[PDB]
Order: structure tokens, then C-alpha cells, then sequence
RNA sequence: GGAGAAGCAAACAUUUAUUGAUCCCAAGAUUACCGAAUGGAGUAAUCCAGCUAGCAAGAUGCUAGCUAUCUAUUAUUUAAAUAAUAGAGGCGAUACCAGGGGAAGUGAACCAUCUAAGUACCCUGAGGAAAAGAAAUCAAAGAGAUUCCCUUAGUAGUGGCGA
RNA sequence: GUCUGUAAUAAGCAAAAAAGUUACAAAAUAUUUAUAUAGAAGAAUAAUCUGGAAAGUUUAACCAAAGAAGGUGAUAGUCCUGUAAUUUAAAUGUAAAUAUCUUUUUAAAAUGUUCCUGAGUAGGACGAGGCACGAGAAACCUUGUUUGAAGCUGGGGAGACCACUCUCCAAGGCUAAAUACUAGAAAGCUACCGAUAGAGAAGAGUACCGUGAGGGAAAGGUGAAAAGAACCCCGGGAGGGGAGUGAAAUAGAACUGAAACCGUAGACUUACAAGCAGUCAAAGCCGUAAUUUAUUGCGGUGAUGGCGUGCCUUUUGCAUAAUGAACCUGCGAGUUAUCAUGUCUAGCAAGAUUAAAGCAUAGAAGUGCUGGAGUCGAAGCGAAAGCGAGUCUUAAAAGGGCGAUUU
RNA sequence: CUCUAGUCUGUUUAAAAAGGCAGGGAUGAGCUGUGAAUAGGAGUGAAAGGCUAAACAAACUCGGAGAUAGCUGGUUCUCCC
RNA sequence: ACAUUACCGAAGCUUUGGAUCUUAACGAAAGUUAAGAUGGUAGGGGAGCGUUCUGUAAGCCAGAGAAGUUAAGCUGGAAAGUUUGAUGGAGGUAUCAGAAGUGAGAAUGCAGGUAUGAGUAACGAAAAAAUGGGUGAGAUUCCCAUUCGCCGAAAACCUAAGGUUUCCUGGGUAAAGGUCGUCUUCCCAGGGUUAGUCGGCCCCUAAGGCAAAGCUGAAAAGUGUAGUCGAUGGGAAACGGGUU
RNA sequence: GGGACUGACACCUGCCCGGUGCUGGAAGGUUAAGAGGAGAUGUUAGUUUAUGCGAAGCAUUGAAUUUAAGCCCCAGUAAAC
RNA sequence: GGACGCUGUCUCAACGUGGAGCUCGGUGAAAUUGAAGUAUCGGUGAAGAUGCCGAUUACUUGUGGUUAGACGGAAAGACCC
RNA sequence: UGUAAGUGUAAAGGCAUAAGGUAGCUUAACUGUAAGACUGACAAGUCGAACAGAUACGAAAGUAGGUCUUAGUGAUCUGGC
């Protein structure tokens, strides 16, 4: 029904010798609409809280488990927005070539405008995860700002 | 989300080709007459396979019998006293024996005479 | 929302449902002459009744809600 | 803005550009004829003119500027008649909005009530939104204009109590 | 305050506020580094190896508010265009704020008297329409044909109607935002398409068809750069054979070039034969490898023997002389959104859970909190009142129906 | 000049209704050129259910429309119970 | 026909392996053994192969040759899978998870290409051709000459309705011409249409259209007078010859 | 002037008005809206010791009476079916 | 319906003429088509067999003719339900 | 002789203790129920001891919820009393 043209039978149902047909549109003809294609439509949906809430913590919980690849290092903040600062610090802790996922326990906005170009980081706020970036990350750098703000976060 | 790559047809045609090379006429590249050929060929490969058994067993009887011929033992009788004397010995090996060692096989006969 | 199941309004008019299943319904035969039918048959159509465990099925097909 | 440019594409010649081109943005000028087309008409892009002015004006010459209709307002005995202004005409948007007119293929396993549906379509009006709107309202709660979402709820009712 | 001067109020002038978004209307300014329609600047790689060509391999850096995306002779953060964060406006458009200007108040509370407060209107009767409500006891609203009031000591509504009580004030006119929409202009995103796909159209409402309304196609790819084959030879040309260009000239007007289809060459077989053409056995010949070497294997052809009624639909039953396909290659059919119910998984638990929506963050149609309005359970029985682990039927637990105490 | 009885050819035709033999009318209810008028439940019809753009017991185009079919056809990889 | 002793004969049974499932036992489980049970349309249940896209993936494999096609060989219980040559000249892929426009042999299916009939029917009317010369790479078909034949109320001549460069000159043979072609109404370039008297325009009206006013209709509009258009008609004017 | 049937001309065109149409006729039978409100119903100021009754107002109603055409009915008509 | 005249309508066919047909050169379709190392008879079978059984017959391959069959081609039978 | 007769009504199964014939009294041709079953797709249909109320007959025990049994029937919606 939307695809341009007529809806008048292409010739009449008996004795031309061709097989029947209703208009030059049918899904079957070449150039004609297309049965049960995609439509638009809505994937969004949301989890119980209290799922997302445990997968949060069992996420937590699976990178803490290795020591070398989950590391925590004393607050500071990169005071020039330059990008050679942080990326020094990073290059001295990550170790896995790959993924890195540093968390903050505040919006430091220094830190994360200097840090929104390395190559392979991902910066996270205590309170905006993601557990698709923290499964995935292969080294996980975390300030104790961050540890704290997280644990009366999801200890209540 | 379209998913149209063609590269599937194509692999069962030519596994098809290659399976029906030496087929007389359009049955060997056409698609149609060729899988059509294949199919009823495979079956008759299975059901070929079952009646060998039969065929073989059949030709070695007819040679006991025709290597019996001279003497004046009808080879029923020669599996008769061939289980009587409890000799267990095979068809297939009584029917190469009278072809590689004639001497042999008349022994057993003259044995089984008794 | 666009689309809610319709409950179908003849069937829930007759039909009521017990705690666990069953389908209590009113008895036929009591609505129209009544003079010749036995007193034991009348007192027997005025209880109400459940019905049989075959229909049970479609019934909940037809009262999506109820 | 700075060195090429002569569209969408070069060819092959011939000029333009550091005296700042081409190109881009803004304003302005020109803007044939037709088309609501409106001086009259007509087979749209072409004939016929009137009045004023300029071409040696002139004999079916040429170039310009006015002369259509309707509504509202006044100069009138708003009517007849001009005059004076102001605003409309048509298109777009195979979208949205308001009003007027309003089906049927179908479903009810027929079919006439009913359904499809105030949908399709047609017509008249507008706008940036339109419509509605500051209670002679809701409804048994004490709220306080209209409009749009969430729920009440597929409930209350309604129906050849059939769909 | 009919005229003049006195006790007694109004028409104008000091003293203030609102306004083009309704609430009176019309503008002009400057003013705003506000914004829209051009722009400006914009970071930091060398060597080596293969190769026609490096951006790639390898070894080392450097930039990053810029690792968005394209192009550059193969895959570029540092080669170019750009991107991040900044920023250009004489002229014009649109916005605010400021005054100019405009209009208005030139006062307020204080007590009862007569007046006013929307008329062919409210309502009634008849025929219709809109309310989810199809005349049904049918309210309410609009209306065609008719009839027709009250005037605050009043009137309307409260789903027939009446009373009491409660709420509201019609028959006058205006009003932004939340809302709906994108033919389009700018900037972007994509578990969107990549030339039978995507708009009909990568070249198009064109070719073509119809008197007309109207209907409506097909056709993308040389190379990195034309460097488009100087010249010679056959030929009327076309085309080809050399020579040149190129990494490639079976890239030379076209990438990769499959199948249907048409050939050439070689191996074997075929003119005494009745073959849904295949399968199971099988000598001879040809190719090849072993075991020293003429016998085994793998291969290709195949004399001969046994067996064998294509396939798909539809039927009690099809080789059927029932249907369908000329062949090959592409395209071509249980999907999506919601509700009902069952199952599985995950979480919580007599509790489970938010919907719309808001804020923060960044621009990154995310995800984090906030949001308990509502929905389903927790008690059932009965037409219902009503009573409740009991309730309905009846005086009767007297016996039953439905329950249950065992979630 | 206008029409088509009879017959033959044609009949995957030269022609989506003609051609060869011929036949009827041919001063009239005649033939014909150029304009104009009557439109779909309507027109026109010396009347055949004829004609209205090669299709008429209700034209054509677009739209409702992906109308509805208890009818016919089709529906794509494998294995195990 | 009645007796004696046999044999052949199926995917049945036995024997020899191998696979899955159920039950039971052993075993810590994993698994190992004992038993039986595995034809199958409609239909129900379970387990997998393959395709595309996204995350994993700024990873890995590619100019030392990626996808794709093609040849040979090999493997798995099936879908199917991976090694090596040749071609190709630039992008693909392992594991896990997710999402479908996810698998074609048939619908008198749609589209393209190519077979078949078959080098077969036909090449469009029973008016008719022949020779010589010329041109040219090439002539039954083009040009010219001499004969013959056909139409001659035409198949001749001149104006309409219509077409729109098809007209003339020079050049050309991809294609189109039912053969050939130097030719053509085909293609390319240039040239060609001169009006006071012809036909229009214009002044007139017929058939008829439109239409201020008036009248009637939900709207659009319908009737309709004064007016204005509307030739196939009525209206000032020319003939002969020559020339490209 | 319109419609129907027959179809030059010649001789003729008979019988039936029950049925169904058409024309004319109202004495009755029957009959809608509109007038007409016998009576009945709901509400309650009041009365009734109170129910019951219940004035007025406001509503829902309805019969007897009146009434046209049509039909039945009374005739005619067949070159009306 | 009958008669006369006239005739290849016929007994009864023969010969000649023109265009096709045939051969060669040039151009070059069509419907149709699961393919095909596609014989006959008596049987069998979805009840009429090129494809099955038994038997018989038949060197391989073309061309000009002829339509008995391939329930031939053409039109989702118009008759019937 | 021994039910062949007669049982309102077809036929069948029953009927001597009669369910057949006669007479007296009488209204159980009842209200609320109903364990347990038969037959059954469903909807329905059929039998039923026994219990409370209140009767009829009988001295009483007891029987009677129409008719010797099996046909004499009609869902829902709508409306009337």
C-alpha cells in the first residue's frame, strides 16, 4: 500500500494466459512492496531495579575478584585538562592493552573533558554505570572517593 | 537487517555437480534433473546395498552347483551331508575353493559322500 | 492499550466463576410455561449448577478479565 | 576571500584576473510573454483596442502609464451611479485544523436494525498551529478555565442484550 | 451642578502604574559579542622492509577540550579537507532588555431604598441529530416546524419526575503556553538499503502507451593517474597481429565473470540394438602410484548381467493418459505492535511492581536517582442488601452447592 | 458514391472483421465533408440486451483497496523420540 | 493324490561390528556394563548446521594476496566443515552473547539471460522484367542508355484535413530497410518557406458556449435577459510569363 | 399535442364486468395526526393518634366524543389486462 | 415444392495454366517443451501403456509425404453440480 | 378351559398379590430438600431411599411429590400478570 502506483489489475483475470494478479504492487512482482518487512517499532524496555541493582553489585564483585587487573589509586585530578597528564597515569597502571574503565566519586569535569579522547578509556561516575563497560573492561582503575561514594550507594 | 548473502545455494548446487559427474545427457548440469537423478540414485544405492548380499550368495550357490555337476552328488544333498558330517564351512569359501583348488573341494565332496 | 482483549459481554452476563476453576451458570427450562412441568423438575432447575469441566477452557477464552 | 576563472564536463581556441576576478552572503537594478490574469476577447505564451505623453504621427507603426470583480469604510437620497481608500481573488503541504455533505467492498458466517464510520471522498474556510476556553461546570468529592499524556477500564452501561 | 454670587459634586491640571501574546493602538531608536543568512584560526612522524604505489610490516616517538567522518596510488590521530574548544557582521531577518513613546488611575472602604443585569431566549409539544447510552423509566446538549416564561420575593443543573437541601448565573465577545503536523531549510544519528535492493527515478515522471483523465519503465563500476594504443602489417571498414603506455592490454569502452547455452582438441566407447537412463556386480582399454615388474590399488571410460513406473500437488487409491514447471541465475510467503493464558529463565516475597513525568550528567533517541498515581495478590458466598472462614438455598450446619485449615 | 445476401480464400491472417467472384439501393426514410449538442443506473436506440473510443445485462481512470473468499494454488536447512 | 528325506528362498531370526535413547545395576560423579527399542503421513516434543548484522573487536588474520568463483583431495551420524593449486586484486574472520527482510525446485509466480521447435514456416498480393555501360574494396537491387510490361474517372496533375524538416546540396553505412546496397522517407552537416490581392487575422452572424442583473439551490453550482465569442457561411482588391 | 395496441388494401372484428386495473359515486363499516381531557399514577403543605386519605402546584398518562383520503362498498368500462 | 434450359454437381476422373510447395543462396519466427540410448502384440494397472509383465519384431542417421496415437496444441469447460 | 379377556389412546414390555372390575372417603395433580446413581460431546433428560412442615385414606403397619411403563413437546432474548 505504499509503494508508488496504481492498484488497477494489470489485465483481466481470465483468458490472457498469464497467471492471475490483483495490482503491479504484489509482494511476489519485482519492485513491489515486500510482506511482513521491518516496521518501525520500540526495543526499549526496563529491568526491575532490584535486578539491575544485583547485576550491578555481581559485576562489581567479578572484576574486584583479580587483584592486578582491578586497582584503586588515591584521589587526584588532572588541574591543566590536558590530555598528557592523564594519560601518563593510565599508561603507568593499565597493563592489559586494551579497555580501560576508570571511575570517579564525583563529576569531575576536568577529568573527564582531559580523558573523553584516549584511545581505549571509558570514564564512569559512581552513580551513572554501565555494566556493559564494566564486564567488558580488561583493566578497571578506581578512586577510593569512587570506592566510598559506591559502597553507601549500593549498601542501602 | 537484511540478510540476503547468496553463497548457500550455489554450495548445494555444485556438491550436487560434483556427486553427479559422469550422468548421460542434461542430468549432469542441469540443477533440476540433476538432484532429481541424485535422489532416486541414492536410494537405489541403499537398496542395492542390501540385495548384494542376495546376489552373491545366489552365484555362489549356482557354482557349488556347477562344480558338483560331474560327480553324482545334487549339491542339496551335498549341504546335506555337509551338516550331517559337520563340516561348517562357507559358501563363499566352498564356491573359490572349486575355482583355486579343484582338488581340494573334490575331497570334501568324496567326504561328504559317506 | 492499543489493543486490550475485549471481554465478550453476552458470555459475562451468564457465566460467573468459582475460586478454583469451576463455572457456576443459571439452569435453562425455567423462564416460560411452567404448568406442566413436575414440581420436582422446577425445584431441581431453580438451584444453580456448574458446568461440565469441558467447556471450562473456552469459557476463560471468552472472559479474558473475568 | 585571496588566485585563478569562462555553470552542471572536458575537449579547441580566444579573452578576462593582483587596478583583487571567479565564487559565497545581504541589499538593489533589470525582469520578454503566459498564467488568480484583472482594458475587451481568446485556441494559455496572441489578437483587438480606448485615454495621456514621447517617437518627422500618418495612413490597423513602436514604446511606456491607467481602464476587471467582490467585501468593508465614506462624498452623497450607503439603493442607481461613479469617487475615495483599505482588505480579499490564486498557489502550496498527495500533512495537520474547524465547519457543511457523507458512502460502500466488509463483519454479523444470509440479511434489513447494527457494524465498517463520521472512516474514504467532495465542498467551504483559515492558521502557525487550528479548534476549545475563565462554569447558569463537574459530581457526592470539595474541588475550581481550556487543551494534551497516565490511570480509572475493557470497568459502568449499551447491543436483532446478536456481532 | 439650566443663569449670577453662597453651604454642595462633577469636566480639565500636580501625584503613579501597565502595555502590543488577550487584557487600547501605532512606531522609531540606539542599545545585546543575542541569534539566523557568508567566514577566520585550528595541535602534533621519521626511518626501515615488501611492493607499481604505504597509510601497511618493524623500531622509536609526538599531539589530544581534536582517536567524528571522508579523500589521498593498499588499512593515516600527527598528508589534505575537517573535527574539539573558540570565534567574523558593513547589510538584512528574528528575538529579548532598556528607556523614547503610548494609554490608564487623577480615590477608597463604608447602609438601605427604587433601577439595571443579554427574549421569541429558557422551557413545552412534534420530527431528527450529537452523548458509549439503538425510545428504553431517558436526563443533558444542538436543532427544523410550532408554542412560549419568569425579571432576584428570580433562574439553571444534580441521568424520568416531585419535594426539601446543595451548587452555579445562560440567552455578549476575546485569550499565549502544554497539543497536532514537516512538503520542506540547517546540523546529525542508524544490529537501515548497497543497483531485481533503496524513492517510480544513482540518468525520470523521461522513453513508451491512451482522444483524455491517467498509466509508466530499462540502463551504475577501465586504471592510481588517459598515460585513449606514435609507428608498422592484413583488411574497404570493423576487427586483429606486432610495437609502445601500464603493476596488469584473456584492464583497449571495461572490475570480480558463475550457471543455463555454444564450441575446439585429446582419452575411451558406440552402426543386432528395446536403457525414468541410475544403482549393484564386472572383462577390455587409457592415466597414475606401489610391489622390480605384471599383479594390486586409486581414477576416467565402459562390452555384459541383476534390479528399477521422474518429481511436486491433490487423493480410498497416481508411472498414470489428473495438476504444475522450457532451462539457468536472482527476487519471492506465520512477521510486528498490544492484551489474555500456559511454560522456561531471572529477582523479590505476603508481598511484587511502577505508568505518565521530573532533575542531575554529557550531547552520549543513554542510565542514575526521583515519581506508589494505579494494577495484580492478601477471603469468600449470594441477584443483591447484608453477613463473613463461612456464606447461599430455607424455619432448619438437616442436608446439600460453592468455599477452607493445608497459603 | 454508399451498404453486405450467397459463396470461396483467409483463419500462429496482408487486415484485432478484410480480400476475390458478386449482390442490394442509387431524386431519396439517400450518401458525405466541417463544427456543435445529449454521459454511467445515465445517454442514445426504424428496437439487436445494439452502441457510447477495438472490451457494455450498466464504460473508463483514480481512490476506499492489501475489498471479501467455507474455493484453488504455493509455503525454503538437518537429525532424534 | 498319498508317504520318506532335503534344499532354495525376505530388510523376519541368529552371528559380526558401530550409534542414540529408556530402564536397572555398578561407579564419588563422569562414565562402564545387563535388558529392550528405535517404518512413519497429519500432528506434538527435543537437539543442531548454515546466512546476515551488532557488542566482545582501536582484538586477530590480509598486498608475502581478503572476500568471491574454480579444480583436486580429505572429514563428520545429517545439515555441512577445512587443506592445497589456479584465478582474483581488497577487505574478511575464531569464541561467547544478541537481533532477523535468516535457508526455494514448483504458486498457468516476477525479472533477466539462453535453449527448443529450426536453419524449419515466412520474406505482405498472379503489373514483368532484359542487356550494355558507368560508379565503386565489393552490383540481380544504385546511376544512365536502349527495349519490354503496368495504371491511365489513375497507380496521373493541383489544393485540404493531418504530419513537422521528412524538402535541396555534400558526405556516411553501427543500427533501422523482411535479401543486397555505393542506395533510401535512415544518420551527420549546411542551406531552403519573401504576399495590400492566396488562406487567415479583422468586420458579421447560424448551430452552440459563456454570461452583470433577475430567479433557484447544504457548498461546489443550476437556469437565464442585456452583452461577447463562435465557420463548415456572408464581406475591398491580380493575372500571364520567366527564373533557382 | 402525448401514450398504448394493431399494421396497405378487401370482407369482418362474436360472447363474458365474476378476477385484476381504470372512470364515476358517498349512504354506511373502518381509519392517522390535530382538538377533547372521563379517569388513573408519582410527589406533599396539611389533615389523619399515624398509616390511609391527601388541596394546590409541577409532571407521567389516557377513554367516551369528534374528524380527510384510502380500503370494504355501489355502478360503468374488454380495439382494458 | 415442381418444370424448362444449361452445365465436371455427379457416373469418373483426366490434362493444362498462375501463386505456394521441392532444391540452392540471403534474412529468419511461432505456439510448445520434466527431461528421451520414445517399437509391436496379448495382458496388468487410477479400469484405453513408448516407460510395468511375458513374448514377438527391429542395422545407424536423415529427407519428401500422411495424421492413427502421444487421452496432441490453444482457452483455471461455456454443458452439469 | 386358566388370561387367550380387559388395561382412555399406537405398539412393545408387563399385569392373578392383579397394574383388570366395583364401592366408600378424598385432593400427595403438596412446600423446602435430597444421600446415591442411570444415561450422557455439551445443553439436557431419568430414577431415588430418607428428612422437616402440613394433609388424604387406614384400626394399624404403611402408601400417596398425578395417570401400569415408555410419546402428547419448544432454548434464549423481549413483553404481560
Amino acid at each position: 500500500s505504499e509503494v508508488r502506483g496504481s492498484s488497477k489489475k494489470p489485465w483481466k483475470q481470465k483468458g490472457t494466459g498469464r497467471a492471475r494478479v490483483g495490482t503491479k504492487r504484489n509482494p511476489v512482482w519485482i519492485g513491489g512492496g515486500i510482506a511482513l518487512g521491518p516496521k518501525p517499532r520500540d526495543y526499549s524496555y526496563r529491568l526491575p531495579k532490584k535486578v539491575k541493582k544485583l547485576a550491578f553489585k555481581s559485576v562489581l564483585s567479578l572484576r574486584a575478584a583479580d587483584e592486578n587487573s582491578f586497582k584503586v589509586i588515591e584521589n587526584f585530578n588532572v588541574e591543566s585538562g590536558k590530555t598528557k597528564d592523564l594519560a601518563l597515569i593510565i599508561k603507568n597502571f593499565a597493563s592489559f592493552n586494551g579497555k580501560v574503565v576508570i571511575l570517579l566519586g564525583n563529576d569531575d569535569q576536568m577529568i573527564k573533558r582531559a580523558g573523553k579522547n584516549i584511545r581505549d578509556l571509558k570514564i564512569l561516575s559512581f552513580d551513572k554505570l554501565r555494566v556493559v563497560d564494566l564486564f567488558y573492561a580488561k583493566n578497571l582503575i578506581a578512586l577510593e572517593s569512587a570506592v566510598n561514594k559506591l559502597n553507601e550507594f549500593y549498601i542501602k | 537487517a537484511r540478510a540476503k548473502n547468496g553463497t548457500v545455494h550455489v554450495a548445494r548446487r555444485k556438491r550436487i555437480l560434483k556427486k553427479t559427474k559422469g550422468f548421460w545427457g542434461t542430468k549432469k548440469s542441469n540443477y533440476k534433473k540433476a538432484k532429481d537423478t541424485l535422489r532416486k540414485g541414492m536410494m537405489y544405492a541403499t537398496r542395492d546395498r542390501k540385495v548384494r548380499k542376495r546376489d552373491f550368495r545366489r552365484l555362489w550357490i549356482s557354482r557349488i552347483s556347477a562344480a558338483l555337476s560331474d560327480t553324482g552328488v545334487t549339491y542339496s544333498r551335498f549341504i546335506e551331508g555337509l551338516l550331517k558330517s559337520n563340516i561348517k564351512i562357507n559358501r563363499k569359501i566352498l564356491s573359490n575353493l572349486a575355482i583355486e583348488d579343484v582338488e581340494a573341494f573334490k575331497k570334501i565332496v568324496l567326504e561328504i559322500r559317506r | 492499550m492499543a489493543n486490550k482483549m475485549k471481554t465478550r459481554k453476552s458470555a459475562k452476563k451468564r457465566y460467573s466463576f468459582t475460586v478454583n476453576g469451576k463455572v457456576k451458570y443459571k439452569k435453562q427450562n425455567l423462564r416460560h410455561i411452567l404448568t406442566k412441568k413436575s414440581s420436582k423438575r422446577k425445584r431441581n432447575l431453580r438451584k444453580s449448577g456448574n458446568l461440565s469441566c469441558f467447556e471450562v477452557k473456552r469459557i476463560k477464552t471468552l472472559l479474558p478479565y473475568g
